[PDB]
This record gives structure tokens, C-alpha cells and sequence, in this order.
């Protein structure tokens, strides 16, 4: 994920 | 204030949405046509990993009776959508269904  | 839960990551057809999956005890617990009790908090803006801001909800549901639902992937599920409706149903929204739940994050900072 991009985001993690 | 409630205590971090899970982060659940998802996009509303015009932005980046992150509901802050929290739990408190103060909430009402439901188990032992189906709602859930929780909070649906205020929206407020965080920065996404990018480096660019986006919108995210803090949703409370029972502390104890979390503890509980964290280990299950099917009570997991249930909850989400709910809150999604939840979070549709006070601001439209129409958030975005194909939503992930982040592995490493669990908030993105700012409990109230």
C-alpha cells in the first residue's frame, strides 16, 4: 500500500 | 477520548478517505435489522504518506467488545461498511466500497  | 483501534483506508469519489476505526468503553456494546453502536466523529484533514491532505473520520464502537471483533475478519468487515454508511448517511460523501485496511497504520494522529 502507498500508505503503511 | 478513545483509544487507537485499526485504520481503514478508502476513497470517496473525490478524495482520500481514512475512517479511524477507534474503541472506547464508554460506547455501548450490541452482541452476546442489525446496527451497531458508535460515534461517527468530525471529519478532519491529515496528510496522507504522499505528502498531500485528505480527509479523515474518527468512528468509535465499544472498547471491550472490539477486542472481541479484532480478531475476526468477518466481524471486521461488518463493522466497516456500517461505519462507511454511517459517515454517508451525516455528510453524503458516497464513499468509495473497495477499501483497504492499512497493515502497519492504526490512526492517523488527532483522538478527541
Amino acid at each position: 500500500d502507498s500508505d503503511d | 477520548q478513545p483509544k487507537p483501534g485499526f485504520c481503514v483506508k478508502t476513497n470517496s469519489s473525490e478524495g482520500k478517505v481514512f475512517i479511524n476505526i477507534c474503541h472506547s468503553p464508554s460506547i455501548p456494546p450490541p452482541a452476546d435489522g442489525f446496527r451497531i453502536p458508535m460515534s461517527l466523529g468530525e471529519p478532519h484533514a491529515e496528510l496522507d504518506a504522499k505528502g498531500q491532505g485528505c480527509t479523515a473520520y474518527d468512528v468509535a464502537v465499544n472498547s471491550n467488545f472490539y477486542l472481541r471483533m479484532q480478531n475476526s475478519d468477518f466481524l471486521r468487515e461488518l463493522v466497516v461498511t456500517i461505519a462507511r454508511e454511517g459517515l454517508e448517511d451525516k455528510y453524503g460523501l458516497q464513499l468509495n466500497p473497495e477499501w483497504r485496511m492499512l497493515k502497519y497504520r492504526s490512526f492517523l494522529g488527532s483522538i478527541s
